[PDB]
């Protein structure tokens, strides 16, 4: 069966026909290790990012790209590339950058190198259209094909899961990324200082500091946050038992 | 001339200026990331710029060629405008399960050169779901996608193998069986450039 021909014939994307699309004690240890959720309303364009301390083990960066608002303040790659992410990343640390499906696949790599990371994985969010096979797609001028996925690039600096996430394409105007990306990140056991830039009230999560312009409330206090990682807890992976 | 054509050759040394211009180029290079690989410099030096005036390049990449392939694509004069991923399944459409994650897919960059006119952009989407056949064997769906995009035009595949030969395609690779050319313009220019039938340096 040629699912590409089938999509031409019917409008059902080939990913509609992927099927099926204990690592639960790790999930339990992650849950015990997680810091309380912390969050800060901040206009990241006007905000001195260096006020966010201490340096982070993991950064999830989710700038609101114009392409997310097809039929709907957007950040250009010009804006994103000028963020001083290297000033808040720990010397050994990881970044997860949502890059969309167009020029971000190139400019997001420029950003990673600019900030001192090398790309080690390319995580693809593949979007099914099982519920709306007919609804076609208005294309980017430069596009050659209908775009049915988004990429989240993983970068590393310093010394169980698959690189695919498959969910149904969300309703128009819904910009949320699949929460499964948090599972992948947390299963890496990378450390407990986790920052989500451009998160929202809806993405706040235990074990994460969420910073973003649309947050309605804040509880962030740099000294309180640092106290979660003071000795004897400075080096935990987030996948081990608490230190008595 | 519509039926499959091929040239057994070392792609490093063939004078590709004898082949004319192509609507679509595809390459699955043996990146220096059994067979002969090319160094990064040999890859950059490939005379891809002579193969097209206006059209699309399909460039398979893996590992650190994700970045090197983008470099080559831009050096050769292309802008990357799409990225196809092939989701690898078994015969029951389950994903076949980079040192951090297991890899469920392969990537094909799509570059554009000039201003192609008359292509059917938007007919296919950018995800292939297809069974893993042999080792390093790319999915046959890519040829149909390319044919619907640019039906009836001339195409050229670099680093192909005998199973890759297709109508409308000329296939280049060092494991092909000799030289099989049917297009009269290509035959004429090949005879003139290689009168004794041998490609050296
Ligand atoms: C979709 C994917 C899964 C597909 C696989 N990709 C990675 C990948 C794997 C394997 C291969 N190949 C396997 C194979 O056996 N042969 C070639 C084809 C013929 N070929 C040459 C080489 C040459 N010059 C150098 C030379 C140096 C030294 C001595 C001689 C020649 N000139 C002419 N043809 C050597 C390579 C293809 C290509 N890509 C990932 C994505």
């Amino acid at each position: 069966n040629d699912y590409c021909q089938h999509f031409v014939d019917t409008g059902h994307r080939p990913q509609n026909f992927i099927r099926d699309v204990l690592i639960r004690l790790k999930d339990e240890l992650i849950a015990k290790s997680n810091t309380p959720p912390m969050y800060l309303q901040a206009d990241i364009e006007a905000f001195d990012i260096r006020e966010l301390t201490p340096k982070f083990d993991v950064i999830l960066l989710e700038p609101p790209l114009e392409e997310y608002y097809r039929e709907t303040k957007c950040w250009t790659w010009d804006d994103i590339m000028k963020l001083e992410i290297d000033e808040i990343a720990a010397p050994r640390s990881f970044i997860f950058l949502w890059c969309g499906s167009g020029e971000g696949l190139d400019l997001g790599r420029v950003c990673l190198r600019k900030w001192g990371y090398r790309r080690c994985e390319d995580i693809c969010w593949i979007k099914t259209n099982k519920n709306n096979p007919g609804k076609t797609k208005t294309l980017d001028p430069k596009a050659v094909f209908q775009r049915t996925k988004e990429h989240c690039l993983m970068g590393i600096k310093g010394t169980v899961d698959i690189d695919l996430i498959i969910t149904e394409e969300p309703e128009i105007g819904n910009i949320e990324k699949p929460v499964e990306i948090f599972h992948i990140i947390e299963h890496f056991c990378l450390g407990r200082r986790r920052l989500h830039l451009f998160g929202r009230d809806s993405t706040i999560r235990p074990g994460w500091l969420t910073v973003g312009p649309t947050l309605t409330n804040s509880n962030y206090n740099a000294e309180t946050y640092a106290s979660y990682f003071s000795a004897p807890n400075s080096y935990l992976t987030g996948c081990t038992e608490e230190i008595e | 001339l519509f039926p499959p054509q091929w040239i057994c050759c070392d792609i490093r040394y063939l004078d590709v200026s004898i082949l004319g211009k192509f609507a679509v180029v595809m390459a699955d290079p043996p990146w220096d990331i059994p067979y002969g690989t090319l160094t990064d410099d040999e890859m950059r030096r490939l005379n891809i710029p002579v193969l097209q005036d206006d059209g699309f390049l399909f460039l398979w990449v893996t590992g650190r060629a994700m970045e090197l392939g983008r470099e080559c694509l831009n050096l050769w004069g292309y802008e990357r405008v799409d990225e196809i991923i092939w989701v690898k399944t078994n015969q029951l459409q389950r994903i076949i399960r980079g040192h951090w994650l297991n890899h469920g897919k392969e990537h094909c960059l799509v570059g554009v050169k000039g201003n192609p006119q008359g292509f059917n952009q938007g007919l296919d989407c950018d995800v292939i779901v297809a069974e893993v056949r042999s080792t390093s064997h790319k999915p046959d769906e890519i040829y149909g996608m390319i044919e619907r995009l640019s039906p009836g035009t001339r195409k050229i595949e670099l680093f192909g193998r005998p199973h890759n030969v297709q109508p409308n395609w000329i296939t280049l690779g060092n494991q092909l069986d000799g030289i099989h050319l049917l297009d009269p313009d290509v035959v004429a220019r090949f005879k003139q450039r290689y009168p004794d039938g041998i490609i050296s340096k």
